[PDB]
C-alpha cells in the first residue's frame, strides 16, 4: 500500500520562499529514492530534483540549481523541497514520485528502472499580482431554435493569478457545459468563458446560474443569465 | 533541453496499431521509460528498461528500440489509451523526460453548431466591448473564425481558445472574443464571426441596438 | 564498500547470466550470503540463501531449479547462476550478508540481513 502525499504548496510571490512536503508510507523508506517532478499550466513534465535517505544522493535541475534544496527526514519518513528564489515560470504542480535508492548507479543503455509511484501533486502559484475577476453574463439568443437548442454563458474577465473555476447551479447542471481554457490577455490579465447549450423552450421557465471562484481572491461570483431586452 | 517525440500529436480509431518515437540528445545511451498520463492525473509508468512492462500494464503496450530510438507501439488501441505520453531517461546525475504525445480519437466530421454572443451592457458601462463567437461541437480542430464589422475584416484583436475532446462525443469546442473599446463598438452596426470548415463557411451576426 | 556485485547485462528469454558478489572482510563470522532482487512497483524479494558453514542452499519457489547460489575455493565470492531466463526475472538483484545466526527458516527475509550491495541490474526481453 505505498502511499505519496505532496502537501504546503500555494501562493508565494517573485523571490519569496516556499516548502513543500512529500509524506511517504507503505514501504522501507531507505531502499528507494525521491523524486520532485513538475508540470507547469499546460506544459510537459520537467524533473526537478531527487534525495535518497542522506544528504550525500541528491542532485538538481540546472533551471533550478542554487535556488532549491532537497532535504529528507528518515525519521518521519518524508522529503521536503526549500524553493527560494522563485520567478513566474516556477508555477507548475509539484508531484512527488518514488525511484530506485541507487537509480544512478543503475543507470545504463539496458536499465532504466523510471519512477514507479507518483503523488497527487500540490500547485505552486507564484503571482505578481492579484485581481479578483469581472463576470459579465452571455444572454441566450431570441432567435433560439424554439424547438431546439440555444447557448448562453458567462464571460470571466480581467483576473489573476490562475486558477477560476466555473459550475452552473451550484453544479446540478453539468450536461452540455463547456469551459474554456484561460488565455492570457496582452494586458496581462486572464480571461475566459463558460458556455451550455439548453433546451429553448427552458428559457422561461427554467433558472441558470454561473457560480465562478477564484480562490486567490476570496472573490466568488453569481450571475443569473437571463434573455436581453 | 528535453527530447523531441516522433509524433507530437496523432488521431486514431479504436482498434489501429500506433507508434510513438523517442529521439535521444545525440550522443546519449540511455534506457528509457514510458508514462501515461490522462488531465488532471499524476503520470503512470508503463514500460521502464526500454521493453519491460510495469505491473497492471496490458500487453498491447510494447517498447523496443530503433537505431539509436526508442519506440512505444500500442498494438490495438483501446478507448482508455488516449492520453499523453512521455518517455524518460537518466543520463548521468540528471533524469530528463521527452517534450510528449497526444494520443486522440478519430472520429466523424462534424460542423460546428456557431452562436455570437454581443457585449453585455454591464461590461459597456467599464469602457470595453467583448464580442464572442461560439464554435460548438465540431471535428476536426481545424477551423477558421474571421471577424466582420461592417464587413472590415479584422485582424489583430481576436483570441481563440479551444476544449479538448469532449468525453462523451470527441468533438471539440472553440471560443473566438474580438476585443473592442467601447467608442469604437459604439460607431458601428453589423457584427460578424464567419466559421470555415472545409467547403462550408457560415456567418452569425447582429445589429447592434435590435 | 561492503559487499559488490557485479555481473548484469541484458538477455533474451531462455538465456543465462551469473552474478558475482565480492565481500570485504574476514569471511569466518558470516552466517548467511544471499541473493534478493527488486524490480519496479514490486518489494524486495529473497531469491537464494547460503548457510556458509554447511553450505545448504535455500531458493524462493519462483527461482527453485533455474537459480543456483554457490561459492568456490575462495571463501569471499558468491555467486548466482540463472539459466532459463524469464521477463519476470529483470529486476535489480542485491547480495546481502550477516554475522548474526539466525533460524534457516528466516533466511529469505530482507530484515535478517545487515548489509548490502548498491546492486547489479538485470533486465531479460525480447
Ligand atoms: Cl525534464
Ligand atoms: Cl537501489
Amino acid at each position: 500500500e505505498v502511499q505519496l502525499v505532496e502537501s504546503g504548496g500555494g501562493l508565494v510571490q517573485p523571490g519569496g520562499s516556499l516548502r513543500l512536503s512529500c509524506a511517504a508510507s507503505g514501504f522501507n523508506f531507505s531502499y528507494y529514492s525521491i523524486h520532485w517532478v513538475r508540470q507547469a499550466p499546460g506544459k510537459g513534465l520537467e524533473w526537478v530534483a531527487y534525495i535518497s535517505s542522506s544528504s550525500s544522493y541528491t542532485s538538481y535541475a540546472d533551471s533550478v540549481k542554487g535556488r532549491f534544496t532537497i532535504s529528507a527526514d528518515t525519521s518521519k519518513n518524508t522529503a521536503y523541497l526549500q524553493m527560494n528564489s522563485l520567478r513566474a515560470e516556477d508555477t507548475a504542480v509539484y508531484y512527488c514520485a518514488r525511484g530506485y535508492q541507487y537509480w544512478q548507479y543503475h543507470a545504463s543503455w539496458y536499465w532504466n528502472g523510471g519512477l514507479d509511484y507518483w503523488g497527487q501533486g500540490t500547485l505552486v502559484t507564484v503571482f505578481n499580482q492579484i485581481k479578483g475577476p469581472s463576470v459579465f453574463p452571455l444572454a441566450p439568443s431570441s432567435k433560439s431554435t424554439s424547438g431546439g437548442t440555444a447557448a448562453l454563458g458567462c464571460l470571466v474577465k480581467d483576473y489573476f493569478p490562475e486558477p477560476v473555476t466555473v459550475s452552473w447551479n451550484s453544479g446540478a447542471l453539468t450536461s452540455g457545459v463547456h469551459t474554456f481554457p484561460a488565455v492570457l490577455q496582452s494586458s496581462g490579465l486572464y480571461s475566459l468563458s463558460s458556455v451550455v447549450t439548453v433546451p429553448s423552450s427552458s428559457l422561461g421557465t427554467q433558472t441558470y446560474i454561473c457560480n465562478v471562484n477564484h480562490k486567490p481572491s476570496n472573490t466568488k461570483v453569481d450571475k443569473k443569465v437571463e434573455p436581453k431586452s | 533541453i528535453q527530447m523531441t517525440q516522433s509524433p507530437s500529436s496523432l488521431s486514431a480509431s479504436v482498434g489501429d496499431r500506433v507508434t510513438i518515437t523517442c529521439r535521444a540528445s545525440q550522443s546519449v545511451s540511455s534506457a528509457v521509460a514510458w508514462y501515461q498520463q490522462k488531465p488532471g492525473k499524476a503520470p503512470k509508468l508503463l514500460i521502464y528498461s526500454a521493453s519491460s512492462l510495469y505491473s497492471g500494464v496490458p500487453s498491447r503496450f510494447s517498447g523496443s528500440r530503433s537505431g539509436t530510438d526508442f519506440t512505444l507501439t500500442i498494438s490495438s488501441l483501446q478507448p482508455e489509451d488516449f492520453a499523453t505520453y512521455y518517455c524518460q531517461q537518466s543520463s548521468s546525475s540528471l533524469i530528463t523526460f521527452g517534450q510528449g504525445t497526444k494520443v486522440e480519437i478519430k472520429r466523424t466530421v462534424a460542423a460546428p453548431s456557431v452562436f455570437i454572443f454581443p457585449p453585455s451592457d454591464s461590461q459597456l458601462k467599464s469602457g470595453t466591448a467583448s464580442v464572442v463567437c461560439l464554435l460548438n461541437n465540431f471535428y476536426p480542430r481545424e477551423a477558421k473564425v474571421s471577424w466582420y464589422v461592417d464587413n472590415a475584416l479584422q485582424s489583430g484583436n481576436s483570441q481563440e481558445s479551444v476544449t479538448e475532446q469532449d468525453s462523451k462525443d470527441s468533438t471539440y469546442s472553440l471560443s473566438s472574443t474580438l476585443t473592442l473599446s467601447k467608442a469604437d463598438y459604439e460607431k458601428h452596426k453589423v457584427y460578424a464571426c464567419e466559421v470555415t470548415q472545409g467547403t462550408t463557411s457560415v456567418t452569425k451576426s447582429f445589429n447592434r441596438g435590435e | 564498500r561492503q559487499l559488490v556485485e557485479s555481473g548484469g547485462g541484458l538477455v533474451q528469454p531462455g538465456g543465462s547470466l551469473r552474478l558475482s558478489c565480492a565481500a570485504s572482510g574476514s569471511t569466518d563470522s558470516i552466517e548467511y550470503m544471499t541473493w534478493f532482487r527488486q524490480a519496479p512497483g514490486k518489494e524486495r524479494e529473497g531469491v537464494a540463501a547460503l548457510y556458509t558453514h554447511t553450505g545448504n542452499t535455500y531458493y524462493a519457489d519462483s527461482v527453485k531449479g533455474r537459480f543456483i547460489i554457490s561459492r568456490d575455493k575462495a571463501k569471499n565470492m558468491v555467486y548466482l547462476q540463472m539459466n532459463s531466463l524469464e521477463p519476470e526475472d529483470t529486476a535489480v538483484y542485491y547480495c546481502g550478508a550477516t554475522r548474526k545466526y539466525v533460524p534457516v527458516r528466516f533466511a529469505l527475509d530482507q530484515s535478517s540481513y545487515d548489509y548490502w550491495g548498491k546492486g547489479t541490474p538485470v533486465t531479460v526481453s525480447s
